[PDB]
């Protein structure tokens, strides 16, 4: 990775961007390699724009009563901002004053004009001049602004991420994934470009002043009647902008809640397949997507008056201005051509310039407000700290979620080394009296009193991307004594030898790579591996087997950190017979406090706390024509309609033509008839203007095509295989789903129009002109053969780093949507800083690719532009050196070439643009592209032969050569070991893997019927829930089939009833974030109240009593004797009192699956396992 | 206001009084005993005294003649003696009494049991944001104080700070305090705590002070000095470039005060302003403050100190020319 070149150009070698040449020269002839991108200047790093702001922000808030943050910016930014608006001022300055050089020189061509022949040369030479002090006056400050923005919006940036780690927990529950993604999302590239546009808001006002008086020295009076139009016009365009700002408001709330149900329904796919409900997901997606696109719809209509107004002003502002003059006194048409000329400046300053500017500074200005609104939310307290404490105590803890409190006079006291083990059922308030301990949660009541070292371990294993090894680190120096210690006591050493690259298995966000027991216990570890004072240990023995449970409870928390203070969430007597105090609750209260005897009645020696914040080659590895005929094409209308836009273009040209070859108030000569030519080039742009019966249906087709699109590509996604749908990201996801539709929706409709208008222009005027003088054709051919060129070199390397630059705003949203998933971790060790510095690297990759497409678009612009004036000068003295005593007829032609081709250019930018973004088209397109993963149930006997199974086609097999029998209507137990394969066996029953061998349902073979039908047939109990935003009634049923009577009838056999009613809008209350107010076993029985809903002859229960207590696991053994009697249920689980009601049992072990009749055989066998039955269980497994 | 305009003159006028006639040999060791030993130094060694003839328990500090000498030191330990015994603040250690023998040199100073701010620093890990402005408003009306006399203090760190019985601090070891009006050019103090203008070699003023509080406020915050490197050399480096960063449960108040005291370019540092010592007092992290109570110590101390005694020292650990020596 080279240094910028930047750092150490020539003065000359910036002016002209010259240091960009290399890239260019290495990108047309190959593809970029990643050798090519530069490190970033030191001035545009995250970490120093990030001081820069904050430094200001904080003295804005300590020494303002009103702090605003646009005062922040401006102490940063202001006096470059300004620099650069003189040198952009001066440049336009020169633009206005070009006709009365250009002018006399045209006038020079005829005879009559003998005193403008006399100076023609000096003339010459100050046009030459001109051009020159124009270049070179533009381009620099346009670059400067541009990098101005981008600074402002990175250090803004900085500091939202940094104020995302802060946010209260009260407040927290407010704010969604959506809001924050479209926050970042607007704001990513069009507030860099708008700096550009938001001097003109003072630049526009002087040059109109400047051109009125010029304009008054031809027309005395008779200019106001043409200012008093544009002040109409610009009165209108006002009017335009505020209702367009009225619909983006009102649309701006949906687009949230769309992008959180696509997340959250793509993040759990597997469960989407299983239920079969991907239909119903696509149905509530199109029905967010059907009430926005009539806001879209309604302000691209608004938007195309709105960009129309400058074409069909171009003849009435001359007519208007022109007419009262030639009725009192005759008009010759040089003063005609020159009053065009002042008019196309003026027009351009009055109805392009100055809106744009308008709405440029209300964007600007408000996101600015909506980022401070952002900024100043209610934060965290930090816990107090103090070494010497030694002591956990709390007394009269009461404390309120929001009513009933969820905690009711709490107290306990423990010491230095001591276990508590907290108990009760399911919903007492056991995460909620840790949450209490780790400040999560304010008491109204009460007090708790620790030093405020703490480790957490979370009911919920949270995952963050990286290896196993950075997982379990998680932040500090390795040591590798206790790496291996709390390894080996955390039983991962078997499981880590399976995996062929050991310890550094790179795992993805969520690690769904793992199995459930498997990323219980690597947050065990990781938890183990702190060092603190006190241990919250959430219920970590959830999805472990009894042995190897045992062995952690006797070897990890009992033994490896005895000296620690500790409180285990348990419900086992075993557990509570070794502790010291044992605490019960019961819907949040004490019923029981004391030790178990009146029931009845080393490697911490090292300070390891003690990154880069660069990128280097290893995080630049991520990021490394048939487009247009493919969009065109999707929809006919679209193809109807651009044939009718040519039907009428061709008329027009017809009718004007005709008219033109056709040919008092108005004075012509036979020597000076030659204006008519430069007159009709003058005001073709009003005779060519596409009005609104061509402009509404472009953009109308524009929005349907982007709405066929997107359902195109949801219903894509949700059909792929999974191991398609594993490598991707969720960052990437929803930049795809964000950016990339938000772009197709308002960007690409209104830049098409534009692009299209100006071609219809230049070829019209072309084709007219040509017709009755064929010299200028000649003339105009070698400047578009060099445009051409030009175009076709630069696109090389500008579509290369456009697709980088894209590919760079993945790792942005990929770290947000982690962080916040763990947010009570990270501010439970201490992490903060960590997730900081990464932070800034994806900030940092980001910018390294935008820079570069940056300098290269500036250089494009700079050589179009210099082409352009090389030609005019050339043009220029051979047209003032050619004319001798008579007519100058080369002149003319010259020049009126060079007229047409300064529309040309101004199409050539636009033309680039419209390539920049096609991009999003083809990313669109490419995710379409993945490829497709594709009474009868009488009885339920099921029949497998040679069952082969593996996650990658070519990769290892989990099972091999399984084969064995079901009878119709049997209970069959299938146990094992921790990450055995006891899922990837269900898994393979509903073919959600790659699968080879053979199963039968009734003699019906899998290969006869289709897949949908396949998974019909069966109910599941996943062992992840699956919970989206919605009503209690629509996640129980999506497909709107049950009424409430059913409804109720299922919550009430299930227990929820009492669930539900404490919530005000019984089953109409709108679950959030995953259902984060329910408990972890209101989730289980809410999937079991789904799978008694659908009735199934063949059930797949992944462990459906998971986390519960003995008391509640009553009401799943009730429901699997009296719903289920009649079916074929395969109960894979880990509670020993569930094989009891089983008539058939499967083993894993060594890959394969071994068949049993009884419990009491397969116990016999197996002593180790036998040895760690609890007693309870014991009696009753052997009456 | 007036108040504390008219009352500084005050203090000026008397300590002329006392630096013009002072009084010397006061005492010498026939009336001290030798019971522990409090402290250690790099050139010193302070003692717990008490004297049969009263009873009343004093510290003692020892210096070696010889090796002053060698230290290449001498002029800055009669200056110590000199400065010591003409304040008057009720946050500096005053001074009894003054010895002259033949081998030594010893000095009298009040006992102070609650041991050093250093040892319950380290002990407690950090103290919370009241805890430490408690103090730093003292440091703040003692920096006032001295700068009224055209007097830097130029050492201050937390092993320099003591704690009495009420909790407040009193300021100790004015080795390297000198009456300076103007400009000064010896390097001497503790690397951690030492300013830009120090380390490049060039003159200073009274500015040091207020960058040595901001140190000491984010060590006392934090727990760990800002510019920490395992060596002297490489620690310059880090104080020259002047880049620090904060922890994350810093208040915004608090960093805004640490960067206007922290600041490298001494035309802009507070203390130095236009304002003078005023800019400190307003600042928005020291509303809550009442100057007059804490100069007349009636706030009530978030730290006790449990002395148990005069004898008692349980809060600390457990431990020949006469030409140039001719004001002792
Ligand atoms: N964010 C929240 N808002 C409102 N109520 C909540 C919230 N989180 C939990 N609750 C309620 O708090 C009560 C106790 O829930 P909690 O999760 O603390 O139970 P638990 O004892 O840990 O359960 P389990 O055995 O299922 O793990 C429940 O009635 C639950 O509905
Ligand atoms: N998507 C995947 N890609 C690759 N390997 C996987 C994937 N899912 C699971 N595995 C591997 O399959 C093996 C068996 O895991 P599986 O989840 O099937 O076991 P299990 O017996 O159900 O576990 P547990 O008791 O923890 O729920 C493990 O070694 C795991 O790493
Ligand atoms: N009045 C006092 N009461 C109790 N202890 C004291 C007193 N004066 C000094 N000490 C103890 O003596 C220690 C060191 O003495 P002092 O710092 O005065 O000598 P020094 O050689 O100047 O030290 P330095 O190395 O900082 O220059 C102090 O940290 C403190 O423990
Ligand atoms: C950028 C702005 C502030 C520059 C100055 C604007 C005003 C004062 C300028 C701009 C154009 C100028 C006019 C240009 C041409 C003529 C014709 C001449 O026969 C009399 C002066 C007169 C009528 C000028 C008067 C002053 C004028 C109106
Ligand atoms: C920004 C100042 C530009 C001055 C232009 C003066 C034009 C004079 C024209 C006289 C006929
Ligand atoms: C921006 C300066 C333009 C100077 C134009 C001078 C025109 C001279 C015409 C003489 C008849
Ligand atoms: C919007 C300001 C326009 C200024 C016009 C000035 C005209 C001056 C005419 C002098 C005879
Ligand atoms: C009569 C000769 C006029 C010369 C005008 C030159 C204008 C130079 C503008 C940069
Ligand atoms: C584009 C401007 C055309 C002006 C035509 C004026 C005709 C006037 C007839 C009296
Ligand atoms: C390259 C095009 C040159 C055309 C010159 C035509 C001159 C014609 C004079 C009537
Ligand atoms: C833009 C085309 C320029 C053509 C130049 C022709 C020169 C002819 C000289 C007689
Ligand atoms: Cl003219
Ligand atoms: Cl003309
Ligand atoms: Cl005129
Ligand atoms: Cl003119
Ligand atoms: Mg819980
Ligand atoms: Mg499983
Ligand atoms: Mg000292
Ligand atoms: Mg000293």
């Amino acid at each position: 990775m080279q240094r910028s070149p930047l750092e150490k150009a020539s003065v000359v070698s910036k002016l002209f961007f010259s240091w960009t040449r290399p890239i260019l020269r290495k990108g047309y002839r190959q593809r970029l390699e990643l050798s090519d991108i530069y490190q970033i200047p030191s001035v545009d790093s995250a970490d120093n724009l990030s001081e820069k702001l904050e430094r200001e922000w904080d003295r804005e808030l300590a020494s303002k009563k009103n702090p605003k943050l646009i005062n922040a910016l401006r102490r940063c930014f202001f006096w470059r901002f300004m620099f650069y608006g003189i040198f952009l001022y001066l440049g336009e300055v020169t633009k206005a004053v070009q006709p009365l050089l250009l002018g006399r020189i045209i006038a020079s061509y005829d005879p009559d004009n003998k005193e403008e022949r006399s100076i023609a040369i000096y003339l010459g030479i100050g046009l030459c001049l001109l051009f020159i002090v124009r270049t070179l006056l533009l381009h620099p400050a346009i670059f400067g602004l541009h990098h101005i923005g981008m600074q402002m919006r990175i250090a803004m940036f900085s500091l939202i991420y940094k104020k995302t780690l802060k946010l209260s927990s009260r407040v927290l529950d407010k704010i969604s994934i959506g809001q924050l993604v479209s926050l970042l999302s607007n704001n990513l590239n069009k507030f860099d470009e708008g700096l550009a546009l938001a001097h003109f808001v003072w630049i526009a006002p002087l040059q109109v002043a400047l051109l009125m008086g010029l304009i008054w020295e031809l027309l005395q009076a008779s200019a106001f009647c043409g200012l008093g139009f544009l002040i109409v016009l610009a009165l209108f365009q006002a009017g335009l902008g505020r209702m367009m700002m009225k619909y983006r408001d009102q649309r701006a709330g949906k687009i949230s809640e769309r992008l959180v149900i696509t997340s959250e329904m793509i993040e759990n796919i597997q469960s989407v397949k299983a239920y079969c409900w991907e239909e119903a997901m696509e149905k509530m997606i199109e029905n967010l997507r059907q009430t926005e696109l009539k806001l879209t719809r309604k302000a691209a209509y608004v938007r195309y008056f709105n960009s129309s107004a400058f074409f069909f002003s171009g003849f009435f502002v001359v007519f208007l201005s022109v007419l009262p003059y030639a009725l009192i006194k005759g008009i010759i048409l040089r003063k005609i051509f020159t009053t065009i000329s002042f008019c196309i400046v003026l027009r351009m300053a009055v109805t392009r310039q100055f809106p744009w500017a308008v709405q440029t500074w209300y964007d600007s200005l408000g996101a600015i407000n909506k980022i401070q609104d952002f900024l100043q939310k209610q934060e965290y307290k930090t816990l107090e700290y103090n070494l010497t404490t030694t002591e956990v105590v709390m007394e009269n803890v009461t404390a309120f979620w929001e009513g009933t409190p969820v905690l009711k006079d709490i107290n306990f006291k423990i010491e230095r080394g001591q276990l508590l083990a907290v108990a009760g059922s399911t919903g007492a308030g056991k995460t909620s009296l840790l949450m209490v301990i780790m400040g999560e949660l304010e008491p109204s009541e009460g007090k708790i009193k620790h030093s405020g070292r703490i480790s957490f371990c979370s009911q919920f294993s949270w995952i963050m991307p990286g290896t196993i090894k950075e997982n379990i680190i998680f932040g500090v120096s390795y040591d590798e004594y206790r790496y291996r210690s709390v390894i080996k006591a955390c039983q991962l050493e078997e499981d880590i030898s399976k995996f062929a690259e050991k310890d550094n298995i790179v795992l993805g966000e969520g690690g769904i790579t793992l199995s459930g027991g498997q990323r219980a216990r690597i947050s065990l570890a990781r938890a183990v591996y702190k060092d603190a004072d006190l241990y919250l240990l959430d219920s970590p023995f959830g999805y472990l087997d009894v042995l190897t449970e045992k062995e952690i409870f006797e070897s990890c928390v009992c033994k490896l950190m005895a000296n620690k203070t500790r409180i285990l969430v348990t419900s086992k007597m075993e557990h509570l017979k070794k502790a010291d105090k044992i605490l019960i609750l019961h819907e949040g209260s004490s019923y029981f406090y004391g030790t178990f005897s009146e029931l009845q009645n080393d490697i911490y020696s090292r300070r390891l706390s003690q990154i880069s914040e660069e990128i280097n080659e290893e995080d630049l590895k991520e990021c490394f024509w048939n487009t247009y005929l493919r969009y065109i094409t999707v929809h006919k209308s679209l193809i109807f309609v651009l044939i009718w836009c040519l039907v009428i273009f061709l008329a027009e040209v017809a009718a004007s033509l005709v008219v033109l070859w056709l040919l008092y108030a108005v004075i012509i000569t036979s020597t000076s008839s030659y204006y008519v030519f430069y007159i009709y080039v003058g005001v073709a742009d009003t005779l060519l203007a596409m009005g609104f019966f061509r402009g509404l249906p472009l953009v109308h087709t524009l929005i349907t095509v982007s709405k066929i699109l997107h359902h195109k590509m949801l219903h894509s996604v949700l059909q792929a295989p999974m191991s398609t749908l594993n490598t991707l990201k969720a960052g990437g996801i929803l930049n795809r789903f964000s950016k990339d539709i938000a772009i197709l929706d308002d960007l690409l409709p209104l830049t098409i129009f534009d692009f299209i208008q100006l071609l219809l222009i230049v070829i019209g005027a072309i084709a007219v002109v040509a017709v009755l003088q064929p010299y200028i054709f000649v003339a105009t051919v070698p400047v578009i053969v060099a445009f051409i060129m030009l175009r076709a070199y630069f696109l090389q390397t500008s579509q290369q780093l456009k697709q980088l630059e894209s590919e760079g705003r993945s790792p942005i949203f990929t770290h947000l949507v982690t962080s916040l998933k763990g947010l009570w971790t990270l501010r439970a060790f201490g992490r903060q800083p960590y997730f900081e510095t990464l932070f800034h690297k994806a900030l940092n990759l980001h910018t390294a690719n935008w820079f570069l497409y940056l300098s290269t678009l500036r250089w494009f612009q700079m050589r179009i532009e210099m082409i352009f004036v090389i030609f005019f000068i050339a043009v220029t003295f051979i047209s003032i050196l050619t004319t001798g005593e008579g007519e100058g007829r080369v002149g003319i032609i010259l020049t009126l070439a060079m007229n047409i081709m300064s529309t040309l250019q101004w199409a050539v930018n636009s033309s680039i643009d419209v390539d920049s973004l096609m991009r999003s088209v083809s990313r669109v397109f490419k995710f379409i592209d993945m490829p497709t993963e594709g009474i009868w149930p009488s009885g339920g006997q099921m029949t497998v032969k040679d069952l082969t199974a593996k996650y990658t086609e070519g990769g290892n097999a989990i099972l091999e050569n399984i084969s064995f029998s079901i009878s119709p209507g049997q209970r069959v137990g299938l146990l094992g070991r921790t990450g055995s394969g006891k899922s990837t066996l269900l898994s393979a029953f509903l073919r959600l893997l790659n699968t080879e061998g053979e199963i039968q349902i009734d003699g019906v073979s899998w290969d006869s019927i289709t897949l949908q039908q396949w998974r019909k047939a069966f109910g599941v109990i996943p062992q992840k829930v699956f919970i989206f935003s919605g009503t209690f009634r629509k996640n129980l049923d999506p497909y709107e089939q049950w009424s409430d009577q059913e409804i109720w009838k299922v919550a009430d056999e299930v227990g929820l009833r009492s669930v539900i009613e404490q919530f005000p809008g019984k089953l109409d209350f709108v679950l959030v974030d995953g259902g984060c107010v329910l408990s972890h076993g209101h989730k289980q029985l809410m999937c079991l109240a789904r799978s008694v809903l659908s009735k199934a002859k063949i059930l797949l229960l992944d462990q459906p009593s998971a986390h519960l207590d003995p008391v509640t696991y009553q009401i799943i053994r009730r429901t699997l004797k009296q719903a289920f009697a009649d079916c074929t249920v395969i109960l894979c689980e880990h509670r020993i009192e569930a094989m009891l009601e089983c008539q058939q049992f499967l083993v894993i072990e060594e890959n394969k699956v071994r068949q049993y009749d009884s419990i009491q055989k397969l116990l016999n066998e197996r002593s180790l396992f036998r040895q760690a039955i609890s007693p309870s269980d014991r009696v009753k497994l052997f009456p | 206001q007036e108040s504390v305009k008219e009352f500084l003159a005050k203090a000026k006028e008397d300590f002329l009084k006392k630096w013009e006639n002072p009084a010397q040999n006061t005492a010498h060791l026939d009336q001290f005993e030798r019971i522990k030993t409090l402290g250690t130094g790099s050139f010193g060694r302070v003692m717990l005294v008490k004297h049969m003839e009263t009873g009343n328990h004093y510290a003692m500090k020892i210096l070696d003649k010889q090796k002053v000498v060698k230290l290449k030191q001498i002029e800055h330990t009669l200056n110590e003696k000199r400065i010591l015994q003409a304040v008057n603040f009720p946050f500096l250690v005053k001074l009894e009494f003054s010895f002259k023998d033949n081998s030594n040199l010893y000095m009298v100073m009040e006992y102070v049991p609650g041991g050093e701010m250093f040892s319950h620093l380290r002990r407690i890990g950090r103290f919370s944001e009241p805890h430490a402005r408690f103090y730093a408003a003292q440091i703040v009306l003692t920096f006032e104080y001295l700068h009224s006399l055209d007097l830097i203090y130029r050492d201050l760190k937390p092993e320099n700070l003591l704690i009495d019985q009420q909790g407040y601090i009193q300021v100790t070891d004015f080795g390297f305090a000198k009456r300076v009006k103007g400009r000064t050019w010896t390097l001497c103090g503790t690397p951690e705590y030492l300013a830009p203008e120090i380390i490049l070699s060039k003159g200073y003023n009274k500015a040091v002070d207020w960058w040595a509080l901001g140190v000491l406020i984010y060590e006392m915050a934090a727990g760990y000095p800002p510019f920490f490197a395992d060596q002297p050399i490489q620690i310059y480096e880090k104080i020259v470039s002047g880049k620090v960063r904060f922890p994350s449960h810093f208040s915004s108040d608090l960093k805004d005060l640490l960067r206007n005291l922290l600041q490298v370019d001494l035309t802009k540092r507070f203390g130095n302003l236009k304002n003078g010592v005023n800019d400190i007092k307003n600042h928005k992290w020291f509303a809550t403050t009442d100057w007059i109570a804490i100069y007349q110590r009636k706030v009530e101390a978030p730290f006790i100190p449990k002395f148990k005694g005069p004898g008692d020292t349980s809060n600390f650990d457990d431990y020949k020319c006469g030409k140039e020596f001719s004001e002792f």
